[PDB]
RNA sequence: GGAAGUCGGAAUCCGCUAAGGACUGUGUAACAACUCACCUGCCGAAUGUACUAGCCCUGAAAAUGGAUGGCGCUCAAGCGU
RNA sequence: GGGAAGUCGGCUCCGUAACUUGGUACGGACAGGGGAAUCUGCGAGAUUCCCACUGUCCCUAUCUACUAUCUAGCGAAACCACAGCCAAGGGAACGGGCUUGGCAAAAUCAGCGGGGAAAGAA
RNA sequence: GUCCCUACUGAUGAACUCGUCGCAAUGGUAAUUCAGCUUAGUACGAGAGGAACCGCUGAUUCAGAUAAUUGGUUUUUG
């Protein structure tokens, strides 16, 4: 669902203050001379142990909160490690852990000293050594905080990716129209500029096809390398182009205005189809009003055609600025995936035995529609005034009044009082608002 | 949202249509707002407030002054992390399966012998609650001694030796305890207190001898109250 | 026409609302959002009465009734049956009814022209319905559930049914009716239908939490909005409810 | 109030084999209880109970009790053992003794299993004269006294009743010559130890002392160091040898795919046909899982998915205990779900698969649920799923059994059944099921509560469960390092190992990526994270093979029947009022003849023991009540009857 | 999301915290044990208790086993001890009883043996759609 | 990838000078832009840095309602001579 | 008597036929009672509910014992330096009388839950 | 091995002729938390989700009363 609850991380002053001002203020803090050792002994012990405790609850919480690499998707474990170098984390997170180990056995040790320390002044001194320590163990854990702190922060304003739904991963260079197809399809805001690396991560949107739901994943960029000298940012589009089963949308510029030659673009999807190497993948052309198709060489025409037959890799072509194949290719697109994912699960559930699944049942079930055998029908006595009607809309200047309009100019929802029998259809119309009798 | 959202609201919509003004005021006001918590609140929170202020006084005061400096002109970690690092390789690749058990306290002994006999003398118990240096587990004490009970909880092994010429501090196994200069006895029972000559391996440090041998045992004073402080410090005598 | 709508906070439309082809009765409560809703649905067409049986507002789960006639449990009080009364016109009967099993929505569906019944109704309760609704009275659980009121919504044009019912029982319940089922879910699956809609020959007003895919399929099996036809679920929707209620 | 109000039901089933440091005119050796010389009327009970080839625990223990040598017994249910230890009884006793006093004793944890052992009894000493008496908590105690004046000479009690009534009479146990604990391991799970050392007490030196169980917790092995003379400790043949007919596949998955992983294991590998099923079936799978709650979820989780299940926890209600364990053993079912006691209370058919959902903290363990199945020289199969945190225990499994551990497919054709291969399941297929888990939890309240409550009990059991060796630790992280930790299973496929290495290569170059730089460095935060970062910049057959010393081997208080703590000894003198009320006289003394009109008082009913007893006059009869004179009838003939 | 009931009017409580019921659906349990109730103040001495149409917390005693399992959640349905009604009719049933449903106000069962009681039909949907007799 | 003084490492010079840092902050994706250092004009006479000594505020307090003895006292009815 | 708490509680034999005295097949019987109710016309009458153990707790019931305001009459004893309102202070863990303050109005009745009692120290 | 004064809480009271109607120094002092409806599926949000001010109606605890009704109690010894 997200990494949003994650508490915030102290640094190593702000976790110093708060563990002593919680052992100060939630205790009693006056121990007289005049006391018995045994009692002076338990308060500066309950003292040194109320401070461990509150220390391992917020090194327990930070250990806890923050996500697991290792039982995450691939996906999320894979962009964990390319936004905050997993190894380091992990690092950070052990260091964690080892104080607050080293802290408990502070505890212990000071506890023990305080069993057999035989006066007040000698108590008070072991108490001051314990939380010191315990002190000193904390500002050593300064920079660790700081990272976490940064790591949580970053985690809770990432977008939430579920690996497997139905998705289209729109990639390719930069200056194609990867954003504007996004903000054209989805109410995602995507920032839209001349330049090159505007999109620094991944951005997710949402749209509705044939009442389903569908993803739509922008990738930042990729550039004509070797996968060795990549970016992070380009790492995050191959991390999600690699793990994340779907429609990948590769968009090209045909012109040059992008400012990548089309041949270096072809020679990156031949690069990149390994990783695209089931997931379904269609080829958008873009900016084809600035220059279509046609108007290109045709030793070019006949290389992206060779592309083409090749495995399901689909041409088509639209342009982000006149709107004009837009629609045409998400609609394509979706019906395609839809298709796959149908028949699919209908394999799925006709398994080898034969024997037909509960859910494919109940599924089947759900899709039947019974009809009379007979074939007759009933009749249907739907009156004329319906579709002498007029559709309400909450716009339209001289609408009808309305319940809601009446009782919000006549006070409230609990304010208003209804008059039942305003709609009391009688013989005589001033008989209504009369006092029936009801005993005699 | 899903990336700098804020970030994208500030660039797309602005700030608060004063926000300018209110910052540079709140700024401009800080002075004030600091003599009147130097002068009004109190109670350990003035305490820390007046700590606070010292700290950031000395610390632009140094700024200006190194400043100034350069404006007008035109290794005890590295020994420790040998050591460290010498101390992990045995102890991770040298490490094998031995035959490693302890014997019983003092305590449970004492607990033995008591229910072997009845009638307790009134203090036949004298507990020594100073922190103390035995070495082995399982000894059995002369008669002379044997009613010293030194618990687990002040046992000490180990202790934070300084060299002064090669000028570090590492943590290092105690011998023996050679001379405590307040008594006899607890120079026998091993009672570690301050100034404290006590023999140290010294192997670790890797100092070389005269006749060209490594160092396996030297003196060392602990220079601390062990009693008020869980630890023990020793300054090596070389 | 299909609509989302809240009787308070609550997706259950069909426990406080009953909709038949000549009359719309709605449970009073605080404000006029619900009665609202029906009436911008319903532009004085046919009369809507805001109505309490028994000092309740379970109205729809209490009352049971089609264009031709309307009946309520004994319990029912003469000041609530004389504003029933009053606000409907003459040429729907009212009745009430002595039946053990009070809650007559949860024991009765009606379209115009048959009625399905809990099958442990009284016999003069069974004559009662036959003449008051002038309908063809039969005794049917369906998928084993007693409260054919709760688990199954029926017009003139289709009937949804429980979504665990065998396709043996909906075709015997098909002919016998004479209208096309389909096995749907409401309000994000659930399965009190009844509950959690009402349906008349034009309109439908279901909970706001009922699914795209499945407000699509009673649209379709009511006939409600433009083309509609049940038989579309079976050709132009199947890839929608295989992907979505595997 | 009672969400894990005292504990989870299934705590752990702890187990140590080191108690086995506890030490033609003559037909030869037939192996038969006439070969035993039985006498000829236990003989005839045989010949009629059907019993003809005895079982390996009977063979084993009853010539060793016939010595009179002290027996600790290992064996899994149904082996034999409530056989094994009353054949002796009988044979022992020979006939009733007139002299007062009891002269065997049976302990057994509860009133069920002291049925089974009181049929046991009873068919078998068919035609002798012992008295034989059950004692367990909820019967008449009124008629503990009375069947304690009839003279038994067999007991079978449990523990807490048993000491109750003992406590009550101030009852001489010197008559009493033999002594049994049956399941003592559940008498120590269920916390009776306390009244057992006391009973033990009790008892006279000069017994002869079984204790019969399926596994030996260190609490038991001290308490039968400490109670019996010179034990000899028997198990039932090979339970420690794994069968060479087993083959088995580790799986590297997830906690967030391990539902995902069992469904497809389920439907991929094992096949397993969906549905009501058509002596187990052909398919017959077990799995075995950590806690109640897993149980819970994992039944309904497979139950909505539409298999055959069967759920056999802990603390299950009885009847339903037997209703599922009946459904598995005639093949209603297909999926079999326990933790581990209920699966070794419960005695298990001969299986074809064995899956291990939550890998074990022991070995031992995992050995006895592996030899649960593979045996009479079946062929099976063993399938567990481990993760990061299970890897440890893994590897001392690998130690444990001497196998050679190969990850992925580092061999072309490794062997199932003799080395422990690890691998990957297939992601696609693997992906499949993990988001039908996501969705049917997402859909479904009920289950995504119950997978709320089973991930507290697998945080608990992660907080309470033994930890491995420091040198399976290191063993793991070295593996995890290494590459076979991520590849794939050997048993998908060298084809799907073809497509595998031909796509995984810069999948693996993907993973393998070492950042330049944060986004953080992409202030004073990001100072330190460079500073930080610098600072954790990575850094820069000679054995004589026949004598070489190698270094590793070659008042007091009791809980009462109410629950609340009571004394050891509280003598409420219910007993003084139960003769007050009776009218009797002393109870026949430890050795004295049995007084027949005692018994004739208080012997036993006409045969079955009906729980409704309770006997009121009706009301008083009113003139204004309709049955007025019928009523009056009715009052009249209970007043006869007083 | 706490299963305390909203706009409920006063009525006397007649099932305290330790009180066994009758269980009025189909869902395989016979009675129930209430352990607790929703919205209760804790006041010292005081036994909460609840009307009907409360949330409880529940174990089945007798039943089902599925359901002996859990404490599950249930609103109770038929109070034996009277109790007015606004239009002033102080009235009672014959037995205490209640169903078990989720938090979230579902029933585990699908149909309701016996009559409903009148308050906690109007504050649960689901059980004034599963319920036959309602007063 | 982009880094133009201002995400980072190191040097940190010269001209024009009245003076202007291979830059003290804000800012841009990178610029641009603003600002500081420094300089000039208007203004006009004393300022400003660190310390020292008095008096004053803080420099820690629990738990029946109370105590410069009490009232009260402020160019004292307080402090120094 | 009721409620509560905990529980592991609720829900084969006779005769007959062959076989070696005992088993084998066949035929028949077995595997409840009590109390409280509801429904159809006492009715094979039909349907619903409760039956447990406990060295546990509470309440109700019975018995035992002490339990009592005023009036007429009769009529003691214990105990008694003198007294009796508080807060602060009164160096000796000391206040009841002293300092300086709060205050403070005859004579009584009843209730009573505070004070007018306590250490001695290894 | 050491029934009395007073505090508090209530009730009477002499003298100022009896009485009726008042004032108010001083002393005490009281309410508390939660929920539901509307706002609103709104602002906000890629999605998942998702408030608040005004207005309205109930409930917990606390406090002070009251007995029409509904239980309980019976020496009404009806
Ligand atoms: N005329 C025209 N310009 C287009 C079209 N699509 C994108 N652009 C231009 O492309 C630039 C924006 O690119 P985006 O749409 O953000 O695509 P991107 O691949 O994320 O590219 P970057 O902005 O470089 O990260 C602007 O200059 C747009 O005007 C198109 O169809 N027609």
């Amino acid at each position: 669902t997200g990494w949003k609850d994650i508490p915030p991380v102290p640094t190593a002053q702000e976790f110093i203050d708060i563990v002593l001002s919680r052992t100060q203020r939630r205790l009693p803090t006056q121990i007289r001379p005049g006391f018995k050792i045994s009692r002076i002994r338990a308060f500066y012990t309950r003292k040194v142990k109320f401070t461990q405790e509150t220390c391992s609850e917020k090194f327990g919480a930070i250990i806890s909160s923050f996500p697991v690499l290792s039982d995450q998707h691939p996906f999320h474990r894979d962009l964990m490690n390319i936004l905050y170098d997993a190894d380091h984390f992990k690092v950070a997170l052990g260091q964690i852990s080892t104080a607050k180990n080293l802290i408990e056995t502070i505890s212990r040790d000071y506890v023990r000293l305080l069993k057999y320390a035989q006066s007040l002044y000698q108590c008070k001194q072991l108490k001051r050594a314990a939380l010191g320590r315990m002190a000193t163990l904390i500002k050593r854990l300064k920079d660790p905080l700081i990272y976490l702190d940064q790591v949580r922060q970053h985690l809770a304003r990432l977008p939430d990716i579920n690996p497997t739904t139905r998705t289209l991963l729109v990639a390719g260079f930069p200056n194609v129209g990867k954003s504007s197809f996004v903000r054209s399809v989805t109410r995602a805001d995507t920032p839209v500029e001349p330049y090159a690396f505007t999109t620094k991560s991944l951005f997710v949107g949402h749209l509705d096809y044939k009442y389903l739901r569908y993803q739509v994943i922008d990738t930042p960029g990729i550039l004509d390398h070797p996968l060795e000298e990549m970016n992070t940012i380009e790492m995050q589009s191959v991390t999600a182009l690699a793990h994340l089963r779907a429609a990948v949308l590769y968009f090209m510029d045909i012109s040059e205005q992008c400012g990548f030659s089309l041949k270096a673009q072809i020679n990156l999807f031949k690069s990149i189809k390994p990783l695209f190497a089931n997931k379904m993948v269609f080829i958008v052309l873009n900016k084809m009003d600035i220059k279509k198709f046609e108007e290109l060489d045709p030793e070019m025409q006949q290389e992206i055609n060779d592309l083409t037959k090749s495995g399901e890799v689909e041409i088509l072509r639209a342009s982000c600025a006149t709107q004009e194949g837009v629609q045409e290719v998400k609609n394509h697109v979706c019906e395609r995936l839809l298709v796959e994912r149908v028949s699919q699960k209908l394999k799925a559930g006709t398994h080898s035995n034969g024997n037909i699944g509960t859910r494919l049942q109940e599924v089947m079930a759900r899709i039947h529609v019974a009809t009379p055998m007979d074939g007759t029908t009933r009749e249907t006595f739907i009156p004329e005034a319906v579709k002498n009607l007029k559709k309400y809309d909450k716009n339209d200047p001289n609408r009808r009044v309305l319940a809601r309009d009446i009782e919000e100019a006549n006070g409230g929802a609990g304010v208003f009082n209804v008059d039942l029998r305003k709609d009391w259809i009688l013989e005589n119309p001033e008989w209504k608002y009369d006092k029936i009798p009801e005993i005699f | 949202p899903q990336n700098e959202y804020i970030e994208r609201h500030r660039k797309l919509h602005g700030r608060r249509l004063d926000a300018e003004e209110r910052a540079r005021k709140k700024a401009a006001r800080e002075g004030h707002k600091n003599s009147e918590n130097a002068q009004n609140l109190r109670g350990l929170r003035a305490k820390l407030y007046a700590k606070q202020r010292h700290a950031q006084k000395i610390q632009m005061r140094k700024a200006i002054k190194q400043h100034e400096e350069r404006n007008v002109k035109g290794t005890a970690k590295a020994l420790s992390s040998q050591i460290k690092n010498k101390r992990a390789e045995k102890a991770a690749r040298f490490s094998v399966p031995i035959p490693k058990v302890r014997g019983i306290s003092e305590e449970e002994m004492f607990k033995v012998v008591k229910t072997g006999k009845k009638t307790h003398k009134k203090g036949w118990k004298r507990i020594v609650t100073k922190p103390t240096f035995v070495g082995p587990d399982f000894t059995r004490r002369p008669v002379k001694y044997e009613r010293f009970i030194r618990p687990m909880g002040l046992r000490y092994k180990k202790a934070n030796v300084t060299h002064p010429t090669l000028n570090v501090t590492v943590q290092l196994p105690i011998l023996s305890v050679k001379k405590n200069p307040s008594n006899p006895l607890y120079t026998q029972l091993g009672v570690l207190t301050k100034g404290t000559i006590i023999e140290v391996n010294v192997s670790d440090l890797g100092i070389v001898t005269a006749s060209g041998k490594i160092a396996w045992g030297r003196y060392a004073q602990i220079t601390n109250n062990p009693e008020n402080d869980g630890c023990v410090n020793a300054v090596l005598l070389v | 026409m299909a609509v989302r709508a809240q009787f308070e906070n609550s997706n259950e439309v069909g426990v406080f609302a009953t909709l038949t082809n000549s009359y719309c009765l709605v449970a009073l409560g605080a404000s006029e959002n619900f009665y609202s809703v029906f009436e911008a649905e319903l532009q004085d067409v046919i009369p809507i009465c805001r109505t309490t049986i028994a000092g309740t507002r379970i109205i729809g789960r209490l009352t049971a009734g089609n264009r031709k006639g309307l009946l309520v449990p004994t319990t029912t009080t003469d000041q609530e049956l004389q504003h029933l009364r009053n606000s409907l016109p003459d040429d729907i009967r009212i009745q009430r009814i002595e039946e053990r099993l009070s809650a007559l929505g949860n024991v009765i569906v009606c379209n115009d022209h048959t009625a399905l019944i809990h099958p442990d109704l009284e016999r003069e309760t069974e004559e009662i319905i036959a003449d008051v609704l002038g309908v063809e009275v039969f005794r049917q659980t369906i998928a084993d559930h007693v409260l054919v009121g709760s688990y199954m919504a029926l017009s003139n044009q289709g009937g949804l049914v429980h979504p665990k019912t065998s396709i043996q029982d909906q075709d015997e319940l098909s002919s016998l009716l004479g209208v096309p089922l389909v096995a749907g879910s409401v309000n994000r699956g659930s399965n009190v239908i009844g509950g959690g809609m009402v349906v008349n020959d034009w309109l439908a007003v279901t909970g706001l939490d009922t699914t795209a895919p499945e407000l699509s399929v009673i649209e379709s099996v009511f006939r409600l909005g433009e083309g509609a036809g049940p038989g579309a679920i079976n050709t132009s929707m199947k890839n929608t409810i295989v992907e979505s209620f595997y | 109030m009672p969400k894990r109000a005292v504990s989870p039901a299934p705590s752990e089933n702890e187990v140590d084999i080191a108690g086995s440091l506890f030490a033609g005119k003559t037909v030869k050796k037939g192996g038969g209880f006439q070969a035993m010389g039985l006498d000829a009327n236990l003989l005839r009970a045989i010949a009629r109970k059907g019993f003809s080839v005895p079982t390996p625990i009977q063979r084993k223990t009853i010539p060793l009790i016939l010595e009179r040598r002290d027996v600790v017994g290992m064996a899994r249910t149904g082996s034999g053992k409530t056989a094994a230890f009353v054949i002796p009884m009988i044979e022992r006793l020979k006939a009733h003794s007139a002299r007062f006093g009891a002269r065997a004793l049976v302990l057994s944890p509860s009133r069920e299993l002291a049925l089974q052992t009181l049929k046991v009894v009873k068919e078998l000493g068919k035609g002798t004269d012992l008295k034989t008496v059950l004692l367990v908590g909820g019967d008449s105690l009124e008629e503990q006294f009375g069947l304690m004046a009839t003279n038994p000479d067999i007991i079978i009690a449990t523990p807490g009743r048993f000491l109750h009534l003992k406590v009550e009479m101030s009852l001489d146990l010197s008559s009493i010559k033999y002594v049994v604990f049956d399941e003592a391991d559940r008498l120590f799970e269920m916390g009776f130890a306390a009244q057992l050392t006391e009973i033990l007490h009790a008892l006279p030196p000069s017994r002869q002392t079984l204790l019969f169980s399926a596994t030996l917790p260190s609490s038991l092995v001290e308490f039968t160091r400490a109670g019996l003379q010179d034990p000899v400790l028997v198990r039932l043949d090979a339970e420690t040898k794994v069968s060479p007919d087993l083959e088995s596949a580790f799986f590297s998955v997830k906690s967030g795919e391990k539902e995902g992983a069992l469904l497809h294991i389920l439907y991929d590998i094992i096949k397993m046909p969906l549905g009501d099923p058509p002596k187990p079936t052909e398919h017959s799978t077990i799995i075995f899982t950590a806690t109640k709650h897993h149980v819970e979820y994992i039944s309904n989780l497979l139950r909505l998915a539409g298999f055959s299940v069967s759920y056999v926890y802990g603390s299950l209600d009885q009847t339903a205990r037997k209703i599922q364990v009946d459904n598995f053993r005639r093949g209603r079912t297909n999926i079999l779900v326990v933790t581990d006691v209920a699966a070794r209370g419960i005695d298990i058919p001969v299986l074809a698969n064995v899956i291990n959902y939550d890998f074990p903290p022991q070995p031992k363990i995992f050995v006895h649920r592996v030899g649960r199945t593979a045996r009479a020289g079946q062929r099976g199969w063993a399938y567990a799923l481990v993760r990061e945190s299970d890897l440890p225990y893994l590897l001392d499994l690998q130690l444990f059994l001497g196998r050679r551990l190969v990850l992925g497919r580092e061999e072309k054709d490794p062997s199932f059944a003799r080395d422990i291969v690890v691998g990957s399941l297939k992601r696609v297929e693997l992906e499949n099921n993990v988001e039908w888990v996501n969705k049917v939890l997402h859909e479904n309240e009920d289950i995504g509560a119950l997978k709320r409550v089973t991930a507290k009990a697998e945080k608990l059991y992660m907080k309470t469960r033994n930890p491995a060796s420091s040198q399976s630790a290191k063993r793991a992280r070295e593996v995890i390092v290494s590459k076979g930790w991520g590849q794939l299973h050997a048993i998908f496929g060298e084809e799907a190992a073809n497509e595998e290495q031909v796509r995984d290569n810069l999948l693996s170059k993907i993973t393998g990526y070492k950042p330049q730089e944060t986004i953080f460095e992409i202030n004073k935060a990001a100072e330190a994270v460079r500073s930080f970062r610098q600072r954790i910049g990575p850094r820069k057959s000679f054995a004589d093979p026949e004598v070489y010393m190698s270094y590793t081997p070659r008042v007091k208080m009791i809980r009462g029947e109410s629950g609340v703590k009571i004394a050891a000894s509280f003598k409420s003198g219910r007993f003084e009022k139960w003769r007050q009320q009776h009218r009797l006289g002393r109870l026949p003394q430890v050795g004295e003849m049995e007084k027949a009109n005692l018994v004739r008082n208080f012997s036993l009913p006409s045969g079955p023991r009906f729980k409704h007893k309770q006997m009121k006059a009706p009301k008083e009869a009113d003139k204004w009540r309709d049955d007025y004179e019928v009523r009056k009838k009715r009052v009249a003939e209970a007043k006869e009857k007083r | 999301k706490r299963g305390a009931p909203g706009g409920k009017l006063k009525m006397t409580l007649g099932l305290p915290v330790g009180a066994i019921m009758n269980c009025a659906d189909n869902s395989g349990a016979r009675n129930l044990y209430i352990i607790a109730v929703k919205g209760a103040g804790a006041r010292l001495n005081r036994l909460p208790a609840g009307g009907v149409g409360d949330m409880v917390m529940a174990t089945v005693k007798k039943g089902k086993p599925e359901l002996r399992k859990k404490v599950h959640p249930a609103v109770i349905v038929r109070q034996a001890k009277p109790w007015k009604r606004f239009d002033g009719v102080f009235l009672y049933f014959e037995d205490n009883a209640g169903v078990i449903v989720n938090p979230k106000g579902e029933m585990k069962g699908s149909a309701i043996t016996g009559p409903v009681g009148k308050e906690a039909a109007e504050l649960w949907p689901r059980i004034a759609s599963n319920a036959g007799v309602v007063m």
